[PDB]
């Protein structure tokens, strides 16, 4: 009923949810894709064998940001990047970044710019990303 | 603070006057049109 | 947090305008008039329907603030007026359809209407069916983007002033076929009148015209009437031909 | 410029809170302010009440 | 300035009466409906369509007169010491309007109403001369609708047809070469140009 | 059927004959 | 806690406005206005009660659906500790009032606002959204009460040109009867109203038409 | 007591929808314009003077009704320990009212409003006042139709004695009311209709 | 959850963030363990002597999490 | 328009699939 | 030939149907 | 090899094109969204196109190591700020080490006092703003 | 193509088609 001989998937005027929600199966993970990055389309003929790398390329050709946070992986697009700036009376940044390492939320991609022994930093990326950083920065000074 | 409120207590009223005043033209405006068209 | 009262504080203000464009079409058509709507929903309607149509963003600071409002005021209506004008143009041709069949026949004669009533209401329901109130807010859709205010736009008066013939050349020819059938009947009365004196022909007139002036329109009421009522509703595409902004 | 003047005279009685003349100015300086400053919100009021009436009366 | 509030509003509640009294609306809306009372069809063209067109032309001369009213009070330079000084002021705003009304009004009933220029003085001479511009345009076109008839029914009485009806078959020919010569754009643009260097 | 149509073919194919439609065929 | 209590109570002065524009007392107040000006009637049935009439049909089946707000609202556990889930609430809480608009409201007529207020918001370049959205995305709430008040002015005018069909009928065969005669310079109204007034009470139109229109809402049994 | 004292306003300001809805006034206050309309007069004597009489005669048979309910609710029982037996004590205070609409509401229409016998429960007070109000108007409709007709005998009578003659031109309106309202005082229909509207509901 | 089968979409999906002023992860985790609502697909990221993690997954699964973490903050 | 030739676009660029009956229905 | 499109052409080929669709045939 | 055949375009549609040789996303704002281009262009060099362009243009353009912001030319503010406790040198150390330094809009200001000048894009004086007056809290 | 434009000659061409619309040629 559907003869073509290889794999891969075909997408005729796709609306960029039911487009990832096809690759939520080679990724191992489901994708959530945002309000405003749902308007794009996309067609053509496109194979996944290894949708990591795809989605870093994919995401700057059509222009978008991505995050994934261990258990899902969020999609915006690029006008909703978000930034932000703390700072925080009584532990370091590099204390912070050894709680981002070890827990597994450090993303190589969007590091935490500011000095190494103070408490002020500059942090900026995904919306999902952004408001995880500032809570918890602001729930360690409480906590100490 | 003081001087603050007392500068957007005119800020308010003042705009909130406006937006009476606006609408009731616009009612009394085509309201005219109204009995001139019945004439 | 004085902006999230001032974001429906600027949009209140926006729609007093977009009642005062909008206002003098709920005036003109047929099925909105206050014939056909009370008073309590009526504007209700009426601003809604501005708000979900107004050009600019909501948030956004008006550009009304005091630059001459009382004339603009004026602008507004005046554009409103004209826009009720050509939107009831099928309507006002529809009726004047009526009025001259119900004239020809006799029946208007204590002067020196139901009939045409029924034609209007007729071509107000057949236009209202295909499509109709998509292209009717269309025209007002694109209305705010040919005569954004703080502009100045005028209804451009040298094509205005052939509108009363515009409608009247669509009248003539669409009662075209039944006055000629009306008209030869009578004449050939009168020949009859002319050989036989006494006859008083004139009151058999009356009663042979109401059966004639319905029994010709049945021929084509069904396959010629309805779509010139579709041809004759004014589109959006010759919005520009009636305007310009000044300045 | 009431404000100013209000805001100089209280640092003084912050470095000594036990001056006994001091806080008497004070008080004669901060019940003046008080009496300033509700008399202009009250005065404004009426100027926004009397400029509703008007379009009450018309509308 | 609260006061400025009460006679900019006063002026919104009596603008029916002055479209209806002090301006060119008077000499529109007459002629249109008598000549359509020259072609004796009541109901077309639907007298809403004429209070529809001559409310824009009458809005089309009114319109500079407003602009140019607010132009002038714009200048918030009114204040000055004498009482009289500010009065003389408003005056000068308003001989913008006064000057369109001086012009079409007689010198008959102006010092009339004077004695028993001022503003108040002009208004009813001016509807009263504008009733009397308006007969003698509506006489004009009357009279060839009062010789097509007349042919018309001097051919039935020129056949053995005096017994039929003739306003049942002269009321199609005069509408019907009434709007072959299309009139109905020409008595508009024709009384457009009075007013106004129109176009 | 897949004229318009969205589809993955090869191991798990189905079509997704709408936006809020899939079909899991029998091979 | 307590500012729930103004979104309570701005919701509650807004209320009669919403009656005015978003419910469905506007098929029946129109229809009424109709079938009194198709009779010729002009001041009876004295409108005041004909508002009540056409208020009390309209409460009669709006009742289940409003209904449903007291029950989830009154909820003990409204507030909760996220201000995302907090919004998802009360969509959640709405849904059941909005899937009321999409289907008694019209297709193209609410796909032209979105449209329209797209290009108002971001500019030109957004495209357009064409019918295929209708399987999983949901309109806004401002973008459908005007299509919708429209698509139900439509179909009230739909259902006053049906009804005033049968006395136009008449009104014609009583003016061709008088004009049979010679009695040209006669009103026929005065002779028409009587036998305007008989085609509705022999045809009892107010105790059908009254069914038909719950029917077109709800069913019986 | 103080949640009465909402109830008690809540009628009060409910009173010109309820009396403009529930009772014979809309079947008075219809036949007083159709009888002007019938004579053909428009603004005499008026919408003023004709709602007054008809609200005076419609409070005449409506009075017993709102009077029982007074010295129903003045007993000293309205304290119960039970909320359901206050809800039947209240039920039981609105049963004059019930059997008055139940007499000249429609059974069939008020048994398709309480879908969306009755003597052992009432139906609900919702389900039958438009069923009541569509009844009245229908039949303040089909009796207006009756003193509509014998004024077009008359409107017809002179209208072809003028046609008999040759002056067809002639207007009968100039004459007919003339001869139309001398019908209505020979006959003194006045003090006769509104005789038997009241004998329609209140027994001699 | 071991009484029933939740499912809903994907776009449903919340997180949080909450801390622990006297009780460890690894002990409110063992007292998850102990109990039975251990999901090992939506684990509890967080450094393992802490009081600060961050937890995401179902709105039933949040909401419990959330709720047993600040009831057992009160108990001590 | 792609006269006979068709291919398929992941993660490297682009690969020439197997000559088959399919083809891919062009929007232009 | 891709009569009114933007397109970035060569080895990693996209064609613009609007400002917001993108096709993806063989390398332009 | 490369390049991007623009007909008639927004500058929205054109500059997520040149993200991809630029390893950066590109965030155009909206009043620098209205302007159109055509012509062929060669991503062969883009950190000297995009400053070409940019100054042909009349754009403003800031890099702070995630994205590249692109505004338009008229909406460059400014702002001054004092410092109590804390001199120029140290916060200007701290830009240096924080990658968050452009050399295009420095800072102007006197070397060691605590009021200086800033001017440049609304994300770039934002951050400086809030950064000099959350150290003085700090301290 | 420069009959009512504005433009720019020498190594840096451009035409400017409208005040917002720069137009850069072939080398």
């Amino acid at each position: 009923k559907i003869p073509v001989t290889g794999s891969g998937f075909v997408a005729k005027d796709d609306s960029l949810r039911t487009f990832f929600d096809a690759m939520a199966l080679q990724l191992k993970e489901p994708v959530i894709v945002s309000k405003m990055a749902a308007r794009k389309k996309i067609t053509g003929n496109f194979e996944f064998h290894d949708p990591n790398a795809l989605l870093e390329k994919l995401s700057l050709q059509l222009g978008l940001i991505w995050y994934f946070d261990g258990q899902a992986i969020y999609i915006y697009d690029a006008s909703e990047m978000r930034n932000a700036v703390v700072s925080l009376r009584n532990v370091s940044l590099n204390e912070f970044n050894n709680f981002l390492k070890r827990s597994g939320l450090y993303n190589k991609n969007y590091p935490l710019r500011g000095d190494n022994r103070k408490g002020t930093f500059y942090v900026s990326g995904p919306p999902v990303y952004v408001d995880m950083v500032v809570n918890a920065a602001t729930m360690m000074d409480k906590q100490n | 603070d003081p001087k603050e409120l007392a500068i957007s207590q005119e800020m308010i009223s003042d705009y909130n006057l406006y937006v009476s005043m606006v609408s009731t033209l616009t009612r009394k405006g085509v309201g005219a049109v109204e009995t001139l068209l019945r004439s | 947090f004085y902006a999230l009262y001032f974001e429906i504080h600027h949009l209140v203000a926006s729609a007093a305008l977009g009642f005062a464009r909008v206002a003098p079409i709920f005036f003109f058509l047929p099925f909105l008039n206050s014939g056909v709507l009370s008073g309590a929903p009526r504007n209700a309607i009426i601003i809604l329907v501005a708000l979900g149509v107004w050009p600019h963003a909501l948030n956004e600071a008006p550009p009304f603030l005091s630059v001459a409002m009382i004339p603009l005021v004026l602008q507004e209506a005046a554009v409103g007026v004209m826009l009720g004008c050509l939107l009831s143009w099928p309507f006002w041709v529809m009726h004047a359809l009526g009025c001259i069949i119900d004239n020809q026949r006799g029946a208007t004669l204590s002067s020196s209407s139901e009939m045409a009533n029924f034609l209007n209401m007729f071509a107000a329901v057949v236009y209202l069916q295909n499509g109709g109130l998509v292209t009717m807010v269309d025209v007002l859709n694109k209305s705010y983007q040919l005569c954004d205010p703080m502009n100045e736009c005028t209804p451009s008066l040298p094509p205005l002033l052939t509108f009363i013939n515009q409608v009247a050349q669509n009248a003539l020819v669409l009662a075209s076929p039944v006055v000629l059938v009306l008209l030869l009947s009578e004449v050939f009365l009168g020949l009859l009148s002319r050989f036989a004196p006494q006859m008083n022909a004139f009151a058999i007139s009356l009663t042979v015209k109401s059966g004639i002036a319905v029994l010709i329109m049945l021929l084509y009421f069904s396959p010629v009437l309805p779509d010139n009522v579709l041809r004759l509703s004014f589109q959006a595409t010759g919005l520009s031909s009636w305007f310009y902004e000044r300045g | 410029n009431l404000q100013t003047q209000v805001t100089e005279a209280l640092d003084k009685l912050a470095a000594k809170p036990s001056d006994p003349a001091l806080l008497a100015a004070y008080q004669s300086k901060l019940s003046e302010y008080n009496l300033y400053r509700n008399a202009q919100s009250n005065t404004v009021k009426v100027f926004k009440d009397i400029d509703a009436a008007i379009i009450q009366n018309f509308r | 300035n609260d006061i400025s509030l009460i006679a900019l509003l006063a002026f919104s509640t009596l603008l029916p009466f002055i479209i209806a009294s002090g301006t060119c609306f008077v000499k529109f809306s007459i002629v249109f409906v008598m000549v359509r009372n020259a072609l004796g069809l009541q109901q077309i063209p639907s007298n809403m369509t004429l209070n529809g067109v001559a409310l824009l032309l009458s809005m089309f001369v009114m319109w500079p007169i407003m602009h140019d009213a607010y132009v002038y009070f714009e200048d918030e330079d009114v204040t000055f010491n004498d009482i009289s000084s500010l009065s003389k002021h408003v005056d000068e705003g308003l001989d913008g309007y006064r000057d369109y009304l001086i012009k079409y009004s007689d010198r008959e009933l102006v010092q009339f109403f004077e004695n028993a220029p001022s503003i108040f003085a002009l208004l009813p001479a001016y509807a009263l001369s504008e009733i009397k511009s308006a007969f003698k345009i509506g006489f004009y076109l009357y009279l060839p609708f009062v010789v097509v008839d007349l042919v018309v029914s001097s051919v039935l009485l020129a056949l053995g047809m005096m017994m039929m009806s003739p306003v049942t078959i002269s009321t199609p020919i005069k509408l019907v070469l009434f709007v072959a010569l299309d009139g109905w754009t020409l008595l508009s643009k024709g009384l457009i140009l009075q007013y106004m260097d129109i176009a | 059927w897949l004229k318009g149509r969205s589809f993955q073919y090869g191991a798990e194919g189905y079509i997704k004959m709408s936006p809020g439609h899939w079909y899991f065929p029998s091979p």
